[PDB]
């Protein structure tokens, strides 16, 4: 799952 | 605490630092209006808030050919008998292709005897 | 009739002939490199 | 108990052809 800040 | 949220959002439902960063911010907009009783409720709330977060961002968690081959079987048999009639070799190009391909393999076998003997700098 | 059956069966009637003339200029390239060795070095050294 | 006994023993209680016929209709003619 793409870690989006 | 906040440490449990990381393993319940970025771990449980797979939510890393960046994923949990905007995941914990969604809870505020819909914080529990009272002290949560069950420990699963917090996770459920986080999971419930994650859905909105995911939504917010938009990233959520026969024989016909047997009849066909017999049609080409007729046309392939018709193709050979017309090539037989017109004296047309259907493989004259293919027989000469494989006969020059072993002929250009011979000169390659002679050409690399030069470079194996002499080397790449001398040959260049 | 031979062309229209080859059109039906998707049979290229010159795929062998197109690959024949494309390797014949490819074996002309290595011949053009192979005689650069013998023109430079000579027949006794090459043998 | 019979179920187990039975188990124990192992003895328990379109148009494609319309398209096809018109192809042979051509070859017969």
């Amino acid at each position: 799952i793409p870690d989006e800040p | 605490s906040i440490t449990t949220a990381r393993k319940y959002l970025e771990s449980r439902f797979g939510l890393g630092a960046g994923r949990q960063d905007s995941v914990l911010l969604m809870a505020l907009t819909n914080e529990p209006a009272n002290r949560l009783g069950s420990e699963a409720d917090a996770k459920t709330f986080f999971d419930g808030i994650a859905q909105k977060y995911a939504s917010s961002a938009g990233i959520s968690l026969a024989a016909l050919d047997a009849l066909t081959a017999e049609n080409k079987k007729l046309a392939k048999q018709q193709l050979e008998v017309l090539a037989r009639y017109l004296q047309v070799d259907l493989n004259k190009g293919a027989k000469s292709f494989i006969k020059e391909k072993e002929a250009s393999a011979v000169l390659q076998k002679e050409l690399d005897l030069w470079e194996a003997e002499h080397g790449e700098f001398y040959a260049k």
